[PDB]
């Protein structure tokens, strides 16, 4: 912590007060600090469900090469995940083992999906108009931060109406119809 | 359904994207596979990635109708708009209840005031599958344009040889029953894209029986297409014709709507080329 | 700085924005009053937001609407539903919701295409 | 195309031909135009323009 | 008429000659190159 | 799918042809027909109920749907959607008939009376309209999101004014007299109206 | 010795038996000996025209337990060599600088960790 | 001089004639280019119950993740057995009923 001397580093090489080897480089801090995640255990409940995806993908590739359970719960399980949003393409199965993280599962969270959707400037944003109440998916007010939203269920982010973001987009193009209130 | 649409074209145009970019890792895969098959000697390329054989682990289970027409080819039964261009003469409409006798699951929409924009979101959100918007030349038909709806693609002909069921006598009704096809040398890849898409604007599966034939026969990038009904006698097969004949000629097809024209083009008609009239299906 | 309100009436490709604010009672279409608004035959098309209801809604506000597009018939229909929306988007936001539905009722059992046009269009058969 | 030809019957004789203009701009003539006689309907590669002559090369 | 004969005897004017220099090229690059390519392999062993 | 209260069997189940999730459904007076509709979808699933096949897919709506039901008297069926539309299908007997009726907003319950002449819906405004069937014109509404109790939650950060979360009502029903409205949403208040005065009767906490 | 069956079959015998009529044919090889079934058949067709410091890459062990590995695995085997030796037991035959292959070596994936044989000795 | 493209063909007697054989060929072989209309092992066994009860509880967590907006599984024509028996013992327990059928039909039994 006072950088050490020569004598000392090279006596005491293993020393270290932030970094571990059980923090894994403190990627759970760095993917949180990414897509700006409240709580410290999302990570790890998100660990644990790549971790299944990950351990089935393993114990169905060790299936023989041929037969139709292996090649039908392979296919079912990357039509559910592509499905779902956090694998990206239904080709080869080897993004059941390489491509499923828990950065995927983190993108498709619902700051994230409005960052990219243009619906806030950046994802913190994203969390302080979600906490504040603006945005709905389907008719129902949307309130947490950590929502997933699948593919299908991206079509229906929008503000609530009666929004005061809604009301500033419409009159900064001016297209804002008093009647039904923005 | 508006965002829907549009975000599930994105998703195809990437995910197609992503095949052509990662298609390579397809064939060697596949070398790969025929080396495990035959033990020869694998190449340095192939032998020296070690990430590619952990994820041939997985990828040892891996292995005609394409990606517009191939989600709902034979569960569905297609459903055809056939409209004019606009203000049509008397001559084109009698044109258009031609076509829309021609193709089954066809009905006929009156045109005029009717801007392509919206007719194309009306068709579908309406349910529809294909638009034939056919285009003429002082009664004389001279174009008509197909377009498959969920965002599929447009091919535009030209109709050269056009003599109408109108025009040559009282030789009686139609039969409209589910005709069998008839393909005749369509031999290229875009023989095939253009085969598919007059095709799948007809009902699958006709009876065996079924006593009417409409052919699409290839002579020169000159599509002759004939509708013949037929009885089978001792000897041979007669056959007698009936409803219209022409000869369409494709000059475009695009991969979107009729709407844009600011979609992909996947062939269009290089007629100022040095090497223009040397090539069939050029 | 004023309690102002702004709605939209459209026909089929006239455009009108109305602006009801408060004030002392001048209804304005395009500069103009509103006992100007040609083809003359359609004036009272163009007065029936405000003989449905009674002018004395109409006395303390002031109505100004642009029109733009389209036709006679179809700019004298985005009058009339300008007005009318406009009428009722004031009377929701700055006088009480009672007026409010009795406005929407009142112009909703004459027409309610002063409130909601018929917007798109055709039906593939 | 103004006068390469002096008459419709001459056009109708060289219907279908390549022309090209002086920027090598490659065209076909389509139809003789009615009206005024030599006068014909062409088609380029692109837009052409007012300050450019047309060739039909003939042996 | 006229159209159609010119076009499709220039294009088998065309199909022909291409067969006839293609032909000629690698007949002078097989039967030769042979030969170039032994005498280098009896060049070799000086 | 389908249950006899009698033989307690599951007897019939109706799949359509795309792999949806279905989200409310409506059969027949005479049971020939079910029907149900999806929130992923915008079609409506039409099933006949004697044989089990899949009778038609009926197209229309640019918006999930959201609520369907079929008159009682003369068989008509009534859907509505988040396109903000209310539709009338004219299924029976050659017509293939479409009236649709546009609505201010998006719409979720849709009622529809026991004699068949008129259906209300709810809408995301927080209104109830009351419309006539057969001419398709609004007969009167009730504007309901200021009789509503929507309370505070205890992780949000915005006042129980001033929430958009629950001030509209996800399910209501006509009286069988035909002249009330039990109504009720994702509040902890359901409310009930007597149609021709468009007033609050009651509201239950 | 053109026989690709057989001779598969007769390299892939020693991790069969470790990790179980029986089955050979691939359509019908469960989990480990699946995996490393394949890994071995990859391995031996890619060394042929790949290069030797890039085909057969060790698992990074560090140095004070990896050289524990190797003397235990060598402990084991002069065991093994030494008691068959003793009995009449007639051994299969290795190289000079080579590990011999035991059962030990097939079940506890040894090589992975610590080579063939330690080619510092090897390249000196 | 030369020309730019071929001639739209003038369709004659001749060549209506080969096209017509060409159908008849086509029509008296059914050369129709038609739309067409849409136990194992004890140790496999024992792999294939254990992915499947790994599928069953991380499909269960996936839809309840995903909130429970998910696309079905695609179809499963089963078999059931069901016996006969009375309608009140295929009830729940309380002292009442709703019905005292039988679970098969006349034209089952």
């Amino acid at each position: 912590v006072r950088k050490l001397k020569h004598h000392e580093q090279k006596l005491l090489k293993k020393v270290d007060f932030l970094e571990w080897k059980q923090d894994q480089g403190h990627r759970d801090t760095q993917v949180m600090r990414t897509y700006h995640i409240q709580n410290r255990e999302d990570y790890h409940k998100y660990n644990r469900i790549c971790g299944d995806i990950r351990r089935l993908a393993n114990k169905l590739s060790l299936l023989p090469p041929t037969d139709p359970f292996r090649r039908k719960h392979e296919q079912l399980l990357l039509d559910k995940l592509y499905a779902m949003g956090v694998l990206t393409t239904k080709s080869k199965i080897s993004d059941l083992e390489n491509k499923v993280t828990v950065s995927a599962i983190c993108r498709r969270r619902l700051p994230v999906i409005m960052h990219r959707l243009k619906m806030a400037e950046t994802i913190q944003d994203a969390v302080k108009f979600i906490e504040q109440g603006h945005v709905r998916v389907g008719p129902n007010l949307i309130n947490d931060p950590a929502y997933l939203v699948t593919r299908n269920m991206e079509d229906y982010v929008t503000w609530v109406d009666n929004s005061k973001i809604k009301k500033t987009l419409l009159r900064y193009r001016n297209q804002i119809d008093d009647f039904d209130f923005s | 359904m508006l965002r829907r649409q549009a975000r599930e074209r994105r998703e195809y145009l990437y995910r197609k994207a992503q095949e052509l970019q990662d298609s390579q890792l397809q064939q060697k895969r596949q070398i790969i596979k025929q080396a495990l098959a035959q033990g020869k000697p694998l190449p340095k390329e192939l032998a020296e990635d070690e990430s590619l054989q952990k994820d041939f682990r997985y990828d040892q289970s891996l292995k005609q109708v394409d990606d517009e027409y191939a989600a709902t080819s034979g569960i569905m039964d297609p459903r055809i708009i056939v409209t004019t261009s606009r203000d049509p003469s008397t001559r084109l409409s009698q044109f258009a209840k031609e076509i829309k006798l021609l193709f089954p699951n066809a009905v006929r929409l009156n045109r005029g005031n009717y801007v392509m924009p919206n007719l194309v979101d009306a068709c579908k959100k309406s349910g529809t599958t294909d638009l034939v918007v056919l285009h003429e030349h002082r009664g004389v038909p001279t174009s008509l344009t197909i377009s498959h709806f969920p965002h599929g693609p447009t091919a535009q002909f030209s109709l050269h040889n056009v003599v109408m069921r109108h025009d040559i006598i009282n030789a009686g009704n139609q039969s409209e029953v589910n005709p069998h096809l008839i393909f005749d040398n369509f031999t290229t890849a875009l023989g095939k894209r253009v085969v598919c898409i007059l095709k799948h604007l007809f009902n699958a599966g006709p009876k065996k029986d079924s006593e009417r034939v409409i052919t699409f026969a290839n002579r020169g990038d000159f599509i002759s297409v004939r509708q013949h009904v037929y009885v089978r006698t001792r000897e041979g097969v007669e056959i007698a014709e009936v409803g219209p004949r022409f000869e369409m000629r494709l000059f475009e097809l695009r991969l979107g709507t009729l709407e844009n024209k600011d979609a992909d083009v996947e062939w269009q008609l290089r007629r100022f080329i040095r090497t223009a009239n040397k090539k069939d299906y050029l | 700085a004023v309690p102002s309100v702004q709605t939209f009436g459209k026909k089929k490709s006239a455009t009108a924005v109305a602006h009801v604010k408060a004030g002392k009672g001048l209804i304005k279409v395009n500069g103009s009053p509103i006992t100007l608004v040609e083809p003359e035959i359609l004036r009272f098309k163009v007065y029936e937001p405000l003989l449905l209801v009674g002018l004395d809604k109409f006395s303390n506000i002031d109505i100004r609407v642009r029109v733009t597009g389209g036709g006679h018939v179809s700019q004298v229909y985005a009058i009339r539903q300008a007005i009318a929306k406009g009428l009722v988007a004031y009377h929701q936001k700055y006088v009480d919701e009672q007026s409010k539905n009795e406005l929407k009722k009142a112009f909703t059992s004459y027409d309610r295409t002063l409130l909601i046009a018929d917007s798109r269009r055709p039906e593939p058969k | 195309i103004k006068d390469m030809f002096s008459s419709a019957m001459e056009v109708a004789r060289f219907e279908g031909a390549q022309i090209k203009t002086v920027s090598g701009i490659r065209g076909e003539i389509k139809r003789a135009l009615s009206k005024p006689e030599g006068h014909y309907r062409a088609a380029f590669e692109d837009k052409i323009l007012m300050s450019d002559i047309v060739i039909l090369r003939s042996w | 008429f006229e159209a159609r004969q010119r076009i499709e005897e220039k294009n088998k004017e065309s199909s022909d000659y291409h067969a006839k220099m293609a032909h000629i090229v690698n007949t002078i690059n097989t039967e030769e190159g042979a030969e170039k390519n032994k005498y280098e392999r009896e060049r070799k062993l000086r | 799918r389908a249950w006899d209260l009698i033989r307690y069997r599951n007897f019939r189940t109706f799949t359509g042809t795309e792999r949806i999730q279905f989200n409310c459904l409506a059969v027949d007076p005479s049971g020939e027909v079910v029907c149900a509709g999806s929130l992923d979808n915008f079609d409506i699933h039409v099933w006949s109920v004697q044989t089990g096949q899949l009778l038609d897919a009926l197209s229309g709506h640019e918006g999930p749907v959201s609520c369907l039901s079929f008159s009682q008297e003369n068989s008509v069926l009534a859907s509505a959607s988040w396109d903000k539309t209310i539709r009338i299908w004219s299924i029976f007997g050659r017509s293939q008939q479409v009236e649709p009726i546009e609505v201010y907003s998006d719409v979720l319950a849709l009622s529809m009376r026991p004699d068949g002449k008129e259906v209300a819906v709810s809408t995301l405004k927080g209104q109830i309209s009351i419309f006539n069937i057969e001419d398709a014109k609004q007969v009167g509404n009730i504007d309901c999101r200021k009789d509503i109790i929507s309370g505070r939650f205890n992780q949000d950060r915005f006042t129980a004014k001033n929430s958009e979360r629950s001030k509209f009502f996800t399910t209501i029903h006509y009286s069988f007299d035909g002249m009330a409205i039990v109504a009720g949403g994702n509040n902890n208040s359901i409310c009930l109206y007597d149609v021709p005065n468009e007033v609050l009767l009651k509201r239950f906490i | 010795q053109n026989d690709l069956e057989l001779q598969q079959f007769l390299r892939e015998s020693h991790l069969l038996s470790a990790f179980n009529g029986i089955v050979y044919q691939d359509d019908q090889v469960i989990g480990k000996a699946r995996s490393r079934t394949l890994e071995m058949r990859l391995n031996r067709l890619s060394r042929v025209n790949g290069h030797q410091d890039k085909i057969n890459k060790l698992e990074k062990v560090p140095m004070h337990i990896r050289r524990g590995m190797i003397d235990k695995h060598v402990k084991r085997i002069k065991k093994y060599e030494q008691e068959a030796a003793e009995g009449g037991i007639v051994l299969s035959k290795v190289k000079k600088g080579q590990f011999r292959k035991i059962e030990s070596t097939y079940k506890k994936d040894i090589e992975r960790r610590i080579g063939g044989s330690i080619k510092a000795r090897d390249k000196e | 001089f030369d020309r730019t493209a071929k001639p739209v063909p003038v369709i004659t007697s001749e060549v209506t004639e080969s096209l017509e054989d060409m159908i008849r060929r086509r029509i008296q072989d059914s050369n129709f280019d038609d739309l067409q209309r849409r136990a194992l092992s004890e140790e496999l066994q024992k792999a294939h119950s254990e992915i499947s009860e790994l599928y069953a509880n991380l499909v269960y967590k996936l839809d309840v993740l995903s909130s429970v907006h998910f696309v079905p599984k695609p179809a499963s024509t089963s078999l059931e057995i069901r016996v006969e028996t009375p309608t009140i013992s295929m009830e729940d327990a309380q002292p009442l009923y709703m019905s005292n059928a039988s679970s098969l039909a006349p034209q089952e039994i």
